[PDB]
């Protein structure tokens, strides 16, 4: 049984993640997102405990759906005979990051510094759980607006968690580091770390920083706004060119910046209820 | 002039 356990209701939208839509299960009106993708258009695939043939997504939404976090968790999934459909968490109320920035422009750094937080965690989950997220960016992270909580989306582009090179990506040019774009070479951490500079300077300036190859490579960051000399600092060791050269998850948490990080529920009460 | 991007 499929669309009987769930009803489905409006397109939520659709791109390079299939096609998404909202949903409620109807055993207890748990609110839900069902996200449709075509056999045809998968580009990466895995095998599940069970030994078969899925693909990667949702191998990879297995390994960090266990336990709670800062995750959008996969609820189930059918296998169709031309696509798969995956059921997934939805919060309700949500925004996306990049809308609600959009909308707010430059957050202010107690907001911003709640926020990166709460996504430095959910990295932490997913490397802890050997996944990989590889398009870390404000688009693809919901905001629970009465709870105050992110929570990471969209796996496609993900890859298992290993400590060599990868010579394939697919995430967002704009999220991708210096290193990728000059040799198609990368390590993993690093280059999740150089996205969250991006990310970071996105939540303080109200936009990312680089949006052509060559500003990638020649990692001069201005500041369009006001940010403090601590914020400057985490975001300009975030995007060093050197990857070696860039922080660790544990120096970036450790951060004058990153110290006395508000709760997400005074988040909310502070920044999102009003 | 700020936009979304694509994978
Ligand atoms: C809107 N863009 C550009 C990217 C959204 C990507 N995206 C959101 C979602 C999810 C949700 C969405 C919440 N708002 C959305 C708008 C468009 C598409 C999906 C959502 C949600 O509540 N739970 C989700 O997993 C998602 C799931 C699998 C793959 C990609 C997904």
């Amino acid at each position: 049984p499929l669309e009987s356990q769930y009803q489905v209701g409006p397109l939520l939208g659709s791109g390079g993640f299939g096609s998404v839509y909202s949903g409620i299960r109807v055993s207890d009106n748990l609110p839900v997102a069902i996200k449709h993708v075509e056999k045809d258009r998968i580009s990466d695939w895995g095998e599940l405990p069970n030994g078969t043939r899925v693909p990667m997504e949702v191998v990879l939404l297995k390994k960090v759906s266990s336990g709670f976090s800062g995750v959008i968790r996969l609820l189930d999934w059918f296998e169709r005979p031309d696509s798969f459909v995956l059921i997934l968490e939805r919060p309700e109320p949500v925004q996306d990051l990049f809308d609600f920035i959009t909308e707010r422009g430059a957050l202010q750094e107690e907001l911003a510094r709640s926020f990166f937080w709460q996504v430095l965690e959910a990295v932490r989950h997913c490397h802890n759980c050997g996944v990989l997220h590889r398009d870390i960016k404000d688009e693809n992270i919901l905001i629970d607006l009465n709870r105050g909580e992110l929570k990471l989306i969209d796996f496609g582009s993900g890859a298992l968690l290993k400590d060599t090179v990868y010579t394939d990506f697919d995430g967002t040019r704009v999220y991708s580091p210096p290193e990728w774009i000059r040799y198609h070479r990368y390590h993993g951490r690093s280059a999740a770390v150089w996205s969250l500079g991006i990310l970071l300077y996105d939540m303080v300036c109200g936009d990312i920083p680089f949006e052509h190859d060559e500003e990638i490579i020649g990692g001069q960051v201005f500041f369009r706004q006001r940010v403090s000399s601590e914020c400057q600092h985490l975001i300009r060791w975030c995007l060093a060119l050197r990857p070696s050269d860039r922080p660790t998850f544990e120096e970036i948490q450790n951060h004058p910046w990153m110290q006395d990080v508000l709760l997400p529920q005074e988040t909310a009460e502070i920044h999102l209820h009003s | 002039k700020r936009r979304r991007h694509p994978s």
